[PDB]
C-alpha cells in the first residue's frame, strides 16, 4: 500500500538491479548540485549566523565542484571556524573563500572524492 | 613496443599523474631565488649532507650555457636527463641563430618536451619543478619557473619544494622595492629568506650568483658566514 | 576500473571525451562577441599571487596576421594545438598563395582532435576560440576536445559559461559595434572575476578589415576600464 | 569468473569460452540451408522482411566468391562479408599464380586456417560468422563444404545453418541426393523452407535460391526467383 | 590484455615511487661492499655469500669485476643483472676509448650507465635493475674517486660508502672512526678489516670469507691489486692483536 | 594453490604447476577417439575410428589420417581446428627439409621441430597453447619403423606402442600387458592386436567401415591407407 | 558486466555489447529522413543549435558529384570516414576515369569500419551515414551502421525518435514512387514535423535538403533555397 | 605479436624475485641429478626413469653434447631444456667462426647466462624451469659449471641438482673429496644418483657421460650397465 522505498550507494549488483525494473520504477540518479543550484544550499546557510550583504555565493558555487551540500556545509562552518579563530564575528565572502579553495585541493591530496572509480 | 596509455583524465576533470606527481615536487629540496636588477641570486637549501663527504657530485644548480642557469626540486635523478636534453637542445641554437639562448626559448624547451613526456604512450610523466634563470642578451636579467604540466611561468621570486607556501608567504614582506637597491642586499636578502626555510646552520646553504656578464660564481662558505654575521647583528639591531 | 581508454558508455559515448569536458569547467573564463565591423575578445589571466609577473601569461596568442586566438583550461596542451595550426596555415600560404580561411583551420586542428589510442594517448584538453576576417567577414569559432567544430556569434567558456551565456543574450542584438562590445565584456568580467579588476588581470584583443593591426597593448586598457 | 572473457584461455574442465559463445551466436540467426545432386549443388536462404524495411535484393546473404564457388552466410552479417572478400582474395591469388581454377578443398583449408588463426590470440575476437560453399567442376564433382566458426571444415551432402536448424534439417534425409536431378532439388529445398519458420514467429519473409553445377556451366549465379517460379506453385499447396 | 599489466611505472597516491623501493629493499638483502678514505691508493671490501667447501674459486675475483685498465666495481644484489650491467658498462667504457683515444674519465661513466637504469624506470612498464654497485678508479683530472649506484640512477661520490642494508652500521662506525687523508694503507686496511669484523655477524672474521681488492698508482702501470688469502691473514691477526692491546684499557 | 594470474596464462603457479598446459592435457578428451600405435618388426600400423553421426556427412572427408610426406603418416586427435593447422605446418616443415637439406627427412627430426614450435607456443604468454595431440609413423634407414607421438607441452616423444587421447589410460595398460612376452611380431599379428586392443577397450566387436588403418611396411616403404575390403579381411580374420 | 569491458569480449548471450553502445550513440543524433523515387533521390535532415546565438550545426555533406550522405552522431568520425570517402572517389575517378557506382562504394565502408570493430583497442565509428547517389541503374538510399551492415531501402530514419518517421512513412511507401520532387521534398519532411514535438516549429532556419538526380547535381540547400519549399503545408492536427 | 611486451615478473613487498622462487620450486619437482669433477674429467650422472615398459630408451638422451669437448644436462623439464640447448649449440659457432679456436665452458656460462637473466627481464615470458650443469676440459684443467633460472652461475667441485639435493649435496659433502680416478667419480656418482632412486638401476634408468681431456665421449649402455653392477 505504502510502495515501500529503497536507497543505496552504487548501483550494485546485477541481479537486483535487474529484477526491480519488472517490478519497481522510478530509478533517478542524483543531482548532486547544479551549477547554478550550488547558492540553493547556500541559501539555508545565508540563516546561519550573520551573513554580510557584500558576499556572493554565485562566485564560490563553481570553485568547488562535485561538492554537493556536505562539501559547502563545512565552507559556511570553515567560515565560523577561522571567524572564533581570529576572535572576528561576521565572514565576508573573501574571508573564507580563501580558506575555500584550501579545504577543497588539501582535502584532494590523498583522496579527490572520485565516484567513478567506486564502480569502476 | 609498449602501447599503453598512462596518463588519462579523471572523471572529476583532473589528470592525475599531472596534479598528482607534483608531491615529489613536494617532498624535495627546497629552492629559493629572486632576480636584482642587475646581479641575480638563486639557491639550494634543505642539502641534508652527510657533513663528512663529497659535495661537488651533490651540485643541483648547473649550467647549460653561461648565458643560463639551472636550479631544481624533486628528485634529481629525472632532472638529469632534461637538464642533459636542455643543454643539447641549446647547442644547436649557437648553431644557427647566432645570438646565445635566450631564458624564454630554453624554457619553452623544457615545458613543451615535458608536455609531450606526459601526452604520449607508456611514459612516466617527470616529477620535477625547475628554475632557469639568466640574464640575457642586451642585459636584461629574467626567471622562469617549470611544471611538471609544463606551464612556464615568470615569477620575480621563487619558493618551491618543501614549504613553498611558507617562504612564497614570506617574500611578500620582501617585495619592498629597497630590496634589492644592492646586490649584497640581494643575496643577504636570499641567505635571510632562507632563515625561515630549514635549519639555516650555515651548512645547508648552497647559493650562486651570476653578475650579468660573468660566467656563474660557485660561492665558497666565506662569505656566507659574514652574512649570517651581519643578518644576525642585524636582528640584534632589530631590538 | 581501469577500462578500455577507447572505451564507449552505456549511454553512451566515449568515456574519456566526457571526462575530458570537466576539465574545461576548472580553467580560466573567456568571451568572445562577433561584430559587423572585427571580432573583439576577452579573458582573465587569473594572477595567483604578486609574486608572478603578470604580463608574461598568454591566452591570446595570434595565429596568422589576420586570425586570432583564445585558449582555456590547459595552457600547456594548448601551446601544440597552436604551434601545428600555424604550421598548417602556412602550409596553405605556400601551396596556395592566399589567406586560409577562418574556418578550415578549425577542420585542420579538429581532424586530429581525436587521435589517442595505443597503435596507430589521451584527448587533448583545451576549449579554444578562433576569431578573425576572412573574405566571408569576421568570424568567431568555438572548438571543443571532441571536434565538435560550431560557429558561434557571442560564445563564452569556462568556469563562467553558465552565467555569462545566461547573462549575455541579454545584452546582445545583431547590429553591435565595436566600442560598443568592447565595455560590454569587462561588465560582465567584473562580474564573475574574484580579484579587482585593474590594469593587469584581463587583456582584450581586436581583429578588423580596416583596424589592423591594431593588436593588444598595454594603457589603451587604461582607458578601456577607466570608462566605466 | 574469469575463464570466459580471453579467448587464448582455457577453462578447467577443458574447452574455450569464447569459441562456445561463437557457435551460439550463430544460433540467433535465420535458417540457411543447402544440399548437392549428383550433378550440382542447391542453395537457399530465408530471409526475413517484418513490414518495409528494405529494397528486395538488399544485404544478399548468398554471395559469389569465384567464377564457381560461392558463400551462404549466417550469423552475424560484417564478418562474413570479411571472410568473402578474404576468400575472394585467395582465390584471386591461386588464380594468378597457378594457372587453372581454384579446387574446394584448398579453399576450405585457406579460409578455415583463418578462421581458426582468430581463434589463437587476445588481439582478435573468434569469428562469428558460417557459410557453405557450392562448386562444380567435371574433373571435380560437385562438393559441399561447412565452415564453422570454430574453423573445424569439412564435407556434407546437405546442412543447416540457423535458429532452426535441427529441424530444417531433419526431413533432408527423407530425400534421395544420388539419383535426383537439381532441377527437382530446387522446388525439393523451397518445400521445407516454405515448411520450416513457421509464421507466428515472423510474419512474413521471403527466399532466395542460388544453384551451380552442370546445367549453369560451371558458372555459379542466383536463378531467375521469377522465372518457373517453382516455390510458392508447390508451396501454397504443400500445406495440407 | 591490459588487466594483466603490472603497472610497473605508475607513481602510487602516497608520494612515493611504489616500485623503487621494493627495488632498494632487493639491494637491501645479501650484499655488502665498502671503500674506504685513502691517498696512494683504495680499497674495496667483499662478503663472501657462498663460503661452503664445495666451490671450486677459479674464477679468480667473486665480487670485483675489472672493466678497464683503471677501474672495477662491485656487484650488489642480484648478480647477473649486474652481468648484463658490466657487459653494457665496459662496453660503454671500451666505445669511448675508441672515440677518442684516452681513457674514460669516471664520472660520464657512471652517468652513461645511470641513464640506463633510469631509462628502465621513466617507461617502459619494465622491470627495473636490481643492482647498486660501486665504483673505483684513477682518473687524469681527479686523482681517486668513488661513487654510489641506485636502481632510480641517482648517483653520489663519497669518501666512505654504504652496501648494503647492513653498512649502515658501517656508516656510523665510519664516521665515529673518521678522518682527513690518512693512507699509509695498513691503517686503512686496518679500519676496513675493523669495519668487517665489528659489523659482520660471523666472529673472529675467517680468512675465507672477506676478500679485499686495491687500486695502487703506478706511472704507467695503475695497478688492480687483487690480493690473495696469505697477506689476508697476517692482516687478520694484526687486527686482533690490535684489539687484544686496546681491551686492555679495561 | 594459486596466486595472481596463474590460473589464467601461462606462469608458474607457487607450487611448481603451470596450470594451462595441464588444462591441455585434457583438451584432447572432448574428441572421443582412441588411437593405437603399434611398431612390429618392419611394420607399423596406425589404428583410429570416425563417428559419423549423421547420414549426410560424409566418409570422405572425416578422415583423421594425414599424410605428410610420401614416407611419413600421421594421425590425430584432440579437436579439430588446432590438429589441421599443426599438419601445414609438418608438411610446410618437410618440404622446407627438402629444399634446404636435399634429402628426405627422417620421423625423428620433424617431431623436434614440432615440439620446438609448440614450445613457443607454450613459452609466451600471450598465445593459446594448441590443445591436440601428434602421432607420427615413418620408416628409417637401418632402423626400421618408428613411432612418435607430441603433446601440446613441447617434448619429442616415441616408444614401441603408444596411444594418447580420451579411453588410453586402460588402452596403455592393455599393451603393457600385451607386449611384454616372448611374441615376435608379424604384420597380420600388429594389425590383429591393433584392432583387438581396441575391442577390448570399447567392447563393441563392430563393422569394417568405422576403423581406418594406415600402415607402412618395408617392402614399399610408401604410406599407406587401407582400402575397405582388406580391412574387412583383416577383421574377419580375426575372428577364429 | 565484466563483459562490457572490450570490443574483443563476446557475450555468453552472444551480443557484443561495444556495438550496442555505439548504436545508442547512433540514437542520441538528430532525425533525419531519406527518401528515394525512381528517377530521384532526397534526404532531409534536421538541425540542432547549442544555444540561441551559436548557428546550427549542418548535417549534409557534399562528397562527389553524385554522391552525398547525411550523418547522425560524432562528427570527428563522420570527418574521418568523409575524408576516407572523398580518397576513395577521386581514386577511381582518377584511375578509370569514370564515377563509381555506389553499390561498390559502400563495401569500402564496410571493409573499412570492420577492422576498428575486432581487433583490441579500437572503438566502432559512431556514425548515421545515408548514402544517395547516381550510378546508371537510378538512385540508391543506403544506411550504415557502426556494426557495419549496410542495407538497400526505399527509404528509412535514423536519429533521435526517428521511430515516428518510418511509422510515417510505410503508409505512403506505396506513394512515394511515381512523384516528382516538389511534392516528393514535402513528403520528405512531414517526417521531420512527426519527429517533432506538436508545439513547436519546424522552422526554415534549421532544416536542410539534399538532392540528387540524372540532370541535377547534388545540391545542398540552406534556409533561404529552403524557403521556397516550406512555403504551402498542412496544419498540424489537433 | 601485440607489442604487449610488459614484464610479468615484479618485486615482491618483501623485494624478493617471485617467477624466480616458483621456478626454483619447478627445479625442486624435477628429476635428480649429480656431476662430479675429479682431477682428469668431469662425470655428469643423470637419472631417467620412463614411465611405463612400452617406452624407448635409445630416442631421447639427457646427456647432450656441445661440441666434441663440452657436455651439459639438467634438472626440469625438457621442453624448456632443449631450447636452450639449441641455443647452445648456435651460440658456440660464432665463437667458432669468429675466432676460429674450440670454445671455452667458461665463455659458454656468460654467455648462456646473459641469454637467461636477460631473458627473465623482458616482454611477456616465463623464465626457463631448467637448472644446467655444464662441463668440459679446457686448457687442461676441467671444469664444472651450475647455472639457474635467476640466470646466476656457479663453479662447483661436485654438486647435485633436483630431487632430494640436500640429502645428495650432504652426501657429497663428506663422500666427494680432494681427488680421485675417472673411474672412482662414476662410483660416486652412481652411489649418490643410488641414494635417491627405485628399487633397481639398470642401463635403462641411468645415463652417464664423462669428459676426457683428450675429447668428450658420451659412454654406451654396454659399459653403463658394467659399472653399475657393482651396485655403485
Amino acid at each position: 500500500n505504502i510502495k515501500v522505498l529503497m536507497a543505496t550507494n552504487r548501483p550494485d549488483t546485477l541481479d537486483p538491479a535487474l529484477m526491480r525494473p519488472g517490478r519497481l520504477d522510478r530509478k533517478i540518479e542524483f543531482s548532486l548540485p547544479d551549477l547554478e543550484g550550488r547558492t540553493h544550499i547556500f541559501k539555508i546557510h545565508a540563516r546561519s549566523m550573520s551573513v554580510e550583504r557584500d558576499i556572493r555565493f554565485e562566485l564560490l558555487a563553481r570553485l568547488c565542484p562535485n561538492s554537493t551540500g556536505a562539501e559547502i556545509r563545512s565552507v559556511c562552518t570553515e567560515a565560523g571556524m577561522f571567524a572564533i579563530r581570529a576572535r572576528r564575528k561576521i565572514a565576508t565572502e573573501k574571508d573564507f573563500l580563501e580558506a575555500v579553495n584550501k579545504v577543497i585541493k588539501s582535502y584532494a591530496k590523498f583522496s579527490a572524492t572520485p565516484r567513478y572509480m567506486t564502480y569502476n | 613496443s609498449y602501447d599503453r596509455a598512462i596518463t588519462v583524465f579523471s572523471p572529476d576533470g583532473h589528470l592525475f599523474q599531472v596534479e598528482y606527481a607534483q608531491e615529489a615536487v613536494k617532498k624535495g629540496s627546497t629552492a629559493v631565488g629572486v632576480r636584482g636588477r642587475d646581479i641575480v641570486v638563486l639557491g639550494v637549501e634543505k642539502k641534508s649532507v652527510a657533513k663528512l663527504q663529497d659535495e661537488r657530485t651533490v651540485r643541483k644548480i648547473c649550467a647549460l650555457d653561461d648565458n643560463v642557469c639551472m636550479a631544481f626540486a624533486g628528485l634529481t635523478a629525472d632532472a638529469r636527463i632534461v637538464i642533459n636534453r636542455a643543454r643539447v637542445e641549446c647547442q644547436s641554437h649557437r648553431l644557427t641563430v647566432e645570438d646565445p639562448v635566450t631564458v624564454e626559448y630554453i624554457t619553452r624547451y623544457i615545458a613543451s618536451l615535458k608536455q609531450r613526456y606526459t601526452q604520449s604512450n607508456g611514459r612516466r610523466p617527470f616529477g620535477i619543478s625547475a628554475l632557469i634563470v639568466g640574464f640575457d642578451f642586451d642585459g636584461t636579467p629574467r626567471l622562469y619557473q617549470t611544471d611538471p604540466s609544463g606551464t612556464y611561468h615568470a615569477w620575480k621570486a621563487n619558493a618551491i619544494g618543501r614549504g613553498a607556501k611558507s617562504v612564497r608567504e614570506f617574500l611578500e614582506k620582501n617585495y619592498t622595492d629597497e630590496a634589492i637597491e644592492t646586490d649584497d642586499l640581494t643575496i643577504k636578502l636570499v641567505i635571510k629568506a632562507l632563515l625561515e626555510v630549514v635549519q639555516s646552520g650555515g651548512k645547508n646553504i648552497e647559493l650562486a650568483v651570476m653578475r650579468r656578464d660573468q660566467s656563474l660564481k660557485i660561492l665558497n662558505p666565506e662569505e656566507i658566514e659574514k652574512y649570517v654575521a651581519e643578518i644576525e647583528k642585524e636582528k640584534e639591531e632589530n631590538e | 576500473y581501469d577500462r578500455g581508454v577507447n572505451t564507449f558508455s552505456p549511454e553512451g559515448r566515449l568515456f574519456q571525451v566526457e571526462y575530458a569536458i570537466e576539465a574545461i569547467k576548472l580553467g580560466s573564463t573567456a568571451i568572445g562577441i562577433q561584430t559587423s565591423e572585427g571580432v573583439c575578445l576577452a579573458v582573465e589571466k587569473r594572477i595567483t599571487s604578486p609574486l608572478m609577473e603578470p604580463s608574461s601569461i598568454e591566452k591570446i596568442v595570434e595565429i596568422d596576421a589576420h586570425i586570432g586566438c583564445a585558449m582555456s583550461g590547459l595552457i600547456a596542451d594548448a601551446k601544440t594545438l597552436i604551434d601545428k595550426a600555424r604550421v598548417e596555415t602556412q602550409n596553405h600560404w605556400f601551396t596556395y598563395n592566399e589567406t586560409m580561411t577562418v574556418e578550415s583551420v578549425t577542420q585542420a586542428v579538429s581532424n586530429l582532435a581525436l587521435q589517442f589510442g595505443e597503435e596507430d594517448s589521451r584527448p587533448f584538453g583545451v576549449a579554444l576560440l578562433f576569431g578573425g576576417v576572412d573574405e566571408k567577414g569576421p568570424q568567431l569559432f568555438h572548438m571543443d576536445p571532441s571536434g565538435t567544430f560550431v560557429q558561434c556569434d557571442a560564445r563564452a567558456i569556462g568556469s563562467a559559461s553558465e552565467g555569462a551565456q545566461s547573462s549575455l543574450q541579454e545584452v546582445y542584438h545583431k547590429s553591435m559595434t565595436l566600442k560598443e562590445a568592447i565595455k560590454s565584456s569587462l561588465i560582465i568580467l567584473k562580474q564573475v572575476m574574484e580579484e579587482k579588476l585593474n590594469a593587469t588581470n584581463i587583456e582584450l584583443a581586436t581583429v578588423q578589415p580596416g583596424q589592423n593591426f591594431h593588436m593588444f597593448t598595454k594603457e589603451e586598457l587604461e582607458e578601456v576600464i577607466k570608462d566605466i | 569468473t574469469g575463464y570466459d572473457l580471453s579467448a587464448s584461455t582455457f577453462s578447467p574442465d577443458g574447452r574455450v569460452f569464447q569459441v562456445e559463445y561463437a557457435m551460439k551466436a550463430v544460433e540467433n540467426s535465420s535458417t540457411a540451408i543447402g544440399i548437392r545432386c549428383k550433378d550440382g549443388v542447391v542453395f537457399g536462404v530465408e530471409k526475413l522482411v517484418l513490414s518495409k524495411l528494405y529494397e528486395e535484393g538488399s544485404n544478399k546473404r548468398l554471395f559469389n566468391v569465384d567464377r564457381h564457388v560461392g558463400m551462404a552466410v549466417a550469423g552475424l552479417l560484417a564478418d562474413a562479408r570479411s571472410l568473402a572478400d578474404i576468400a575472394r582474395e585467395e582465390a584471386s591469388n591461386f588464380r594468378s599464380n597457378f594457372g587453372y581454377n581454384i579446387p574446394l578443398k584448398h579453399l576450405a583449408d585457406r579460409v578455415a586456417m583463418y578462421v581458426h588463426a582468430y581463434t589463437l590470440y587476445s588481439a582478435v575476437r573468434p569469428f562469428g560468422c558460417s557459410f557453405m560453399l557450392g562448386s562444380y567442376s567435371v574433373n571435380d564433382g560437385a562438393q559441399l563444404y561447412m565452415i564453422d566458426p570454430s574453423g573445424v571444415s569439412y564435407g556434407y551432402w546437405g546442412c543447416a545453418i540457423g535458429k532452426a536448424r535441427q529441424a530444417a534439417k531433419t526431413e533432408i534425409e527423407k530425400l534421395q541426393m544420388k539419383e535426383m536431378t537439381c532441377r527437382d532439388i530446387v522446388k525439393e529445398v523451397a518445400k521445407i523452407i516454405y515448411i520450416v519458420h513457421d509464421e507466428v514467429k515472423d510474419k512474413a519473409f521471403e527466399l532466395e535460391l542460388s544453384w551451380v553445377g552442370e546445367l549453369t556451366n560451371g558458372r555459379h549465379e542466383i536463378v531467375p526467383k521469377d522465372i518457373r517460379e517453382e516455390a510458392e506453385k508447390y508451396a501454397k499447396e504443400s500445406l495440407k | 590484455s591490459r588487466r594483466y599489466d603490472s603497472r610497473t611505472t605508475i607513481f602510487s597516491p602516497e608520494g612515493r615511487l611504489y616500485q623503487v623501493e621494493y627495488a632498494m629493499e632487493a639491494i637491501g638483502h645479501a650484499g655488502t661492499c665498502l671503500g674506504i678514505l685513502a691517498n696512494d691508493g683504495v680499497l674495496l671490501a667483499a662478503e663472501r655469500r657462498n663460503i661452503h667447501k664445495l666451490l671450486d674459486e677459479v674464477f679468480f675475483s667473486e665480487k670485483i669485476y675489472k672493466l678497464n685498465e683503471d677501474m672495477a666495481c662491485s656487484v650488489a644484489g642480484i648478480t647477473s643483472d649486474a652481468n648484463v650491467l658490466t657487459n653494457e658498462l665496459r662496453l660503454i667504457a671500451q666505445r669511448y676509448l675508441l672515440q677518442y683515444q684516452e681513457p674514460i674519465p669516471c664520472e660520464q661513466l657512471v652517468t652513461a650507465l645511470c641513464d640506463i637504469k633510469q631509462a628502465y624506470t621513466q617507461f617502459g612498464g619494465k622491470r627495473p635493475f636490481g643492482v647498486s654497485l660501486l665504483y673505483i678508479g684513477w682518473d687524469k683530472h681527479y686523482g681517486f674517486q668513488l661513487y654510489q649506484s641506485d636502481p632510480s640512477g641517482n648517483y653520489g661520490g663519497w669518501k666512505a660508502t654504504c652496501i648494503g642494508n647492513n653498512s649502515a652500521a658501517a656508516v656510523s662506525m665510519l664516521k665515529q672512526d673518521y678522518k682527513e687523508g690518512e693512507m699509509t694503507l695498513k691503517s686503512a686496511l686496518a679500519l676496513a678489516i675493523k669495519v668487517l669484523n665489528k659489523t659482520m655477524d660471523v666472529s673472529k672474521l675467517s680468512a675465507e670469507k672477506v676478500e679485499i681488492a686495491t687500486l695502487t698508482r703506478e706511472n704507467g702501470k695503475t695497478v688492480i691489486r687483487v690480493l690473495k688469502q696469505k697477506e689476508v691473514e697476517q692482516l687478520i691477526k694484526k687486527h686482533e692483536e690490535e684489539e687484544a692491546k686496546a681491551e686492555r684499557e679495561k | 594453490s594459486s596466486a595472481g594470474f596463474d590460473r589464467h596464462i601461462t606462469i608458474f603457479s607457487p607450487e611448481g604447476r603451470l596450470y594451462q598446459v595441464e588444462y591441455a592435457f585434457k583438451a584432447i578428451n572432448q574428441g572421443g577417439l582412441t588411437s593405437v600405435a603399434v611398431r612390429g618388426k618392419d611394420c607399423a600400423v596406425i589404428v583410429t575410428q570416425k563417428k559419423v553421426p549423421d547420414k549426410l556427412l560424409d566418409s570422405s572427408t572425416v578422415t583423421h589420417l594425414f599424410k605428410i610426406t610420401e614416407n611419413i603418416g600421421c594421425v590425430m586427435t584432440g579437436m579439430t581446428a588446432d590438429s589441421r593447422s599443426q599438419v601445414q605446418r609438418a608438411r610446410y616443415e618437410a618440404a622446407n627439409w627438402k629444399y634446404k637439406y636435399g634429402y628426405e627427412i627422417p620421423v625423428d627430426m620433424l617431431c623436434k621441430r614440432i615440439a620446438d614450435i609448440s614450445q613457443v607456443y607454450t613459452q609466451n604468454a600471450e598465445m593459446r597453447p594448441l590443445g591436440c595431440c601428434m602421432i607420427l609413423i615413418g620408416i628409417d634407414e637401418e632402423q626400421g619403423p618408428q613411432v612418435y607421438k607430441c603433446d601440446p607441452a613441447g617434448y619429442y616423444c616415441g616408444f614401441k606402442a603408444t596411444a594418447a587421447g580420451v579411453k588410453q589410460t586402460e588402452s596403455t595398460s592393455f599393451l603393457e600387458k600385451k607386449v611384454k612376452k616372448k611374441f615376435d611380431w608379424t604384420f597380420e599379428q600388429t594389425v590383429e592386436t591393433a584392432i583387438t586392443c581396441l575391442s577390448t577397450v570399447l567392447s563393441i566387436d563392430f563393422k569394417p567401415s568405422e576403423i581406418e588403418v594406415g600402415v607402412v611396411t618395408v617392402e614399399n616403404p610408401k604410406f599407406r591407407i587401407l582400402t575397405e575390403a582388406e580391412i574387412d579381411a583383416h577383421l574377419v580374420a580375426l575372428a577364429e | 558486466n565484466q563483459y562490457d569491458n572490450d570490443v574483443t569480449v563476446w557475450s555468453p548471450q552472444g551480443r557484443i555489447h561495444q556495438i550496442e553502445y555505439a548504436m545508442e550513440a547512433v540514437k542520441q543524433g538528430s532525425a533525419t529522413v531519406g527518401l528515394k523515387s525512381k528517377t530521384h533521390a532526397v534526404l532531409v535532415a534536421l538541425k540542432r543549435a547549442q544555444s540561441e546565438l551559436a548557428a546550427h550545426q549542418k548535417k549534409i555533406l557534399h562528397v562527389d558529384n553524385h554522391i552525398g550522405i547525411s550523418i547522425a552522431g560524432l562528427t570527428a568520425d563522420a570527418r574521418l570516414l568523409c575524408n576516407f570517402m572523398r580518397q576513395e572517389c577521386l581514386d577511381s575517378r582518377f584511375v578509370f576515369d569514370r564515377p563509381l557506382p555506389v553499390s561498390r562504394l559502400v563495401s569500402l565502408i564496410g571493409s573499412k569500419t570492420q577492422i576498428p570493430t575486432q581487433r583490441y583497442g579500437r572503438r566502432p565509428y559512431g556514425v548515421g551515414l545515408l548514402i544517395a547517389g547516381y550510378d546508371d541503374m537510378g538512385p540508391h538510399i543506403f544506411q550504415t551502421c557502426p556494426s557495419a551492415n549496410y542495407f538497400d531501402c526505399r527509404a528509412m530514419s535514423i536519429g533521435a525518435r526517428s521511430q515516428s518517421a518510418r511509422t510515417y512513412l510505410e503508409r505512403h511507401m506505396s506513394e512515394f514512387m511515381e512523384c516528382n520532387l516538389n511534392e516528393l521534398v514535402k513528403h520528405g519532411l512531414r517526417a521531420l514535423r512527426e519527429t517533432l514535438p506538436a508545439e513547436q516549429d519546424l522552422t526554415t532556419k534549421n532544416v536542410s535538403i539534399g538532392i540528387v538526380g540524372k540532370d541535377l547535381e547534388f545540391t545542398i540547400y540552406d534556409d533561404d533555397d529552403v524557403s521556397p519549399f516550406l512555403e504551402g503545408l498542412e496544419e498540424r492536427p489537433q | 605479436e601485440r607489442g604487449y611486451s610488459f614484464s610479468l615478473t615484479t618485486f615482491s613487498p618483501s623485494g624478493k624475485l617471485v617467477q624466480i622462487e616458483y621456478a626454483l620450486a619447478a627445479v625442486a619437482g624435477g628429476a635428480p641429478s649429480v656431476g662430479i669433477k675429479a682431477a682428469n674429467g668431469v662425470v655428469l650422472a643423470t637419472e631417467k626413469k620412463q614411465k611405463s615398459i612400452l617406452y624407448d630408451e635409445r630416442s631421447v638422451h639427457k646427456v647432450e653434447p656441445i661440441t666434441k669437448h663440452i657436455g651439459l644436462v639438467y634438472s626440469g623439464m625438457g621442453p624448456d631444456y632443449r631450447v636452450l640447448v639449441h641455443r647452445a649449440r648456435k651460440l658456440a659457432q660464432q665463437y667458432y667462426l669468429v675466432y676460429q679456436e674450440p670454445i671455452p665452458t667458461a665463455q659458454l656460462v656468460q654467455r648462456v647466462a646473459s641469454v637467461m637473466q636477460e631473458y627473465t627481464q623482458s616482454g611477456g615470458v616465463r623464465p626457463f624451469g631448467v637448472s644446467l650443469l655444464i662441463c668440459g676440459w679446457n686448457e687442461g684443467r676441467p671444469y664444472l659449471f651450475q647455472s639457474d633460472p635467476s640466470g646466476a652461475y656457479f663453479a662447483w667441485k661436485a654438486t647435485a641438482m633436483g630431487k632430494n639435493y640436500v640429502n645428495g649435496k650432504t652426501f657429497l659433502e663428506k663422500r666427494y673429496n680432494e681427488d680421485l680416478e675417472l673411474e672412482d667419480a662414476i662410483h660416486t656418482a652412481i652411489l649418490t644418483l643410488k641414494e635417491s632412486f627405485e628399487g633397481q638401476m639398470t642401463e635403462d634408468n641411468i645415463e652417464v657421460g664423462i669428459c676426457n681431456e683428450a675429447g668428450f665421449r658420451r659412454l654406451t649402455p654396454t659399459e653403463v650397465k658394467d659399472y653399475l653392477a657393482a651396485i655403485a
